[PDB]
């Protein structure tokens, strides 16, 4: 088949910003089959350009196409707060293919990250099931180091992170990272930390508490 | 000025087959072909097949090849896609084509315009089951606190601080999947550290298809 | 109601060489002739035969659309008798209908070269047929060498070309009126 690869994964450009989005296919792709999808999180996938060059009707002046070949290029020349999103590209010389994507995130000031480790509360132990919840509250760039320490073991597996889009108010990010324990193998241990670094944050901060206390 | 509405969400068990309808009005019906995307979630974009509206023929994707089933209703202006598995569990898009043309089957100068909403398709073993809401307290100039929703199923939740008063620094984190097969969801919100000890804070969960938690600071 | 597919032939993305071009039957629709009229993105628009803007309110058995690619300069070879490369060996005095062209560098024409006509042919061809090189004494048996050569030059098309030395896609809209039931206006 014809694959699209697109690099780079994810674009970091802060509001006004040029971005040079590209799409690059393993074989040679006529210049009319290829298009470019605009989705908005949450939402429809959106067409931007198709023949690699004309622009779908209702889209912006901002969003040029271009390309021949085997390299293609999605350029938006002035980026807008609504043009943050996931963006696509597609042929149909050969059957049909997709990209893997290209989000366009938001680029900010690094921020410092709260970190704050919630035990288990008491009715939840009652059923068993102990979890733990260790929380970023803030930070920029997405990037985090978490790391899950168990009576200073390291644990993996069990731990589960979950990752907020980035908010519209300050576009900064947030994090929860959820340990799974037993009844039982939450009480085998003393001291639960959770230990994060960020970019900015000088050194790795660690928020630990003694089970008990 | 065209719209594609597709049908609601229906969820499925690794067993039989789950249809979508999608229903066009604003450009002729039997002129423009139809195509369907998967994707998903935290994935990309996948394409499944495409249809005539004209003549009837069917180019599926090379994976669907022997499973997926499409067909579309002249009158209605109506397009049906049925796929005859966990690893489907996805979101499947309606979207009006103009690659591959209605009426002959030469590929096209186009893309694929006016989308669907898309309908959200979720296959699991599991059964609905109530939010296991447990409040996570705060302790020793800012705090925090959250309710803990656990071993619920399907998605989604709605969660709101003061039944919606407290609009500021709440943060509803995307629900996970759980190595047993449910899911799990978490929120926090940040409060000042003065207004711990005279306010009252109360997560509102909502599972539709199946809760008021108090959060008091601990002591231990 | 059901619309005659003339976006899917004006709009295709990969036409057909003019030695070779794709007759395209279109019957049993509706055709919407102001479409092609109020355009404004074709280079060329001309014909005879018909009232281009009274042709909307008037039917006809069946309709043929013509599909080629030919430079720019050659445009002028697509109309009744004329005299040229493409005109004597790639329609007739008494053509009913239209011809569309339009410029399609960007499709046909790449950076490093699609190279994606016919100039030699013993007999000029007769209307509307198609033909898909001996120069001596010399009966070649099939070894294109000495006063015997490839009767097909593949064309060469780049953008950094003329006006009239690029790619054009033209779409000829040929319309019989048979003694059979006409089913198509709008
Ligand atoms: C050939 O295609 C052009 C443009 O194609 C695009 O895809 C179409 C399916 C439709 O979504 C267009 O809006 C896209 O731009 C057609 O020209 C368009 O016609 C519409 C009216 O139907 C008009 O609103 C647009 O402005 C036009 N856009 C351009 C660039 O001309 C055209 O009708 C198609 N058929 C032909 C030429 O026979």
């Amino acid at each position: 088949e014809i694959v699209l690869t697109q690099s780079p994964g994810t674009l970091s450009l802060s509001p006004g910003e040029r971005a040079t989005l590209s799409c690059r296919a393993s074989q040679t792709v006529s210049s009319t089959s290829l298009a470019w999808y605009q989705q908005k999180p949450g939402q429809a996938p959106r067409l931007l350009i198709y023949g690699a060059s004309s622009r779908a009707t209702g889209i912006p002046d901002r969003f040029s196409g271009s390309g021949s070949g085997t390299d293609f290029t999605l350029t938006i020349s002035r980026l807008e707060p609504e043009d943050f999103a996931v963006y696509y590209c597609q042929q149909h010389d050969t059957s049909l293919t997709f990209g893997g994507g290209t989000k366009v995130e938001i680029k900010r000031t690094v921020a410092a990250p709260s970190v704050f480790i919630f035990p288990p509360s008491d009715e939840q132990l009652k059923s068993g099931t102990a979890s733990v919840v260790c929380l970023l509250n803030n930070f920029y760039p997405r990037e985090a180091k978490v790391q899950w320490k168990v009576d200073n073991a390291l644990q993996s597996g069990n731990s589960q992170e979950s990752v907020t889009e980035q908010d519209s108010k300050d576009s900064t990010y947030s994090l929860s990272s959820t340990l799974t324990l037993s009844k039982a193998d939450y009480e085998k241990h003393k001291v639960y930390a959770c230990e994060v670094t960020h970019q900015g944050l000088s050194s790795p901060v660690t928020k630990s508490f003694n089970r008990g206390e | 000025q065209v719209q594609l509405v597709q049908s609601g969400a229906e969820v499925k068990k690794p067993g039989a087959s789950v249809k979508v309808s999608c229903k066009a009005s604003g450009y002729p019906f039997t002129s423009y072909g139809i195509s369907w995307v998967r994707q998903a979630p935290g994935q990309g974009l996948e394409w499944m097949g495409w249809i005539s509206t004209y003549n009837g023929n069917t180019n599926y994707a090379q994976k669907f090849q022997g499973r997926v089933t499409m067909t579309t209703d002249t009158s209605t202006t109506t397009g049906y896609m049925e796929l005859r598995r966990s690893d489907d569990t996805a979101v499947y898009y309606c979207a009006r084509d103009y690659t591959r043309g209605a009426w002959f089957g030469e590929s096209l100068i186009g893309g694929f315009d006016n989308w669907g909403q898309g309908t959200l398709v979720t296959v699991s073993s599991a059964s609905t089951k109530g939010p296991s809401v447990f409040p996570l307290a705060p302790s020793s100039g800012t705090a925090a606190l959250g309710c803990l929703v656990k071993d619920y199923f399907p998605e989604p939740v709605t969660v709101s601080w003061n039944s919606g008063a407290l609009t500021s620094g709440v943060h509803t984190f995307p629900a996970v999947l759980q190595s047993s097969g449910l899911y799990s969801l978490s929120s926090v919100v940040t409060v000042p550290s003065s207004s711990l000890g005279t306010q009252t804070y109360i997560c509102n969960v909502n599972h539709k298809p199946s809760v008021d938690k108090r959060v008091e600071p601990k002591s231990c | 109601t059901n619309l005659c597919p003339f976006g899917e032939v004006f709009n295709a993305s990969k036409f057909a060489s003019v030695y070779a071009w794709n007759r395209k039957r279109i019957s049993n629709c509706v055709a919407d002739y102001s479409v092609l009229y109020n355009s404004t993105s074709f280079s060329t628009f001309k014909c005879y035969g018909v009232s281009p803007t009274k042709l909307n309110d008037l039917c006809f058995t069946n309709v043929y659309a013509d599909s080629f690619v030919v430079k720019g300069d050659e445009v002028r070879q697509i109309a009744p008798g004329q005299t040229g490369v493409i005109a004597d060996y790639n329609l007739p005095d008494d053509f009913t209908g239209c011809v569309i062209a339009w410029n399609s560098v960007k499709q046909d024409a790449l950076t490093g070269g699609n190279y994606g006509y016919r100039l030699f042919r013993k007999s000029k061809l007769k209307p509307f047929e198609r033909d898909i090189y001996q120069a001596g004494s010399t009966p070649c048996n099939g070894q294109v060498g000495l006063n015997c050569y490839y009767p097909l030059e593949r064309y060469g098309f780049h953008p950094t070309t003329g006006v009239n030395y690029q790619p054009f896609r033209v779409v000829v809209l040929s319309f019989e009126l048979l003694n059979g039931p006409a089913t198509v206006c709008g």
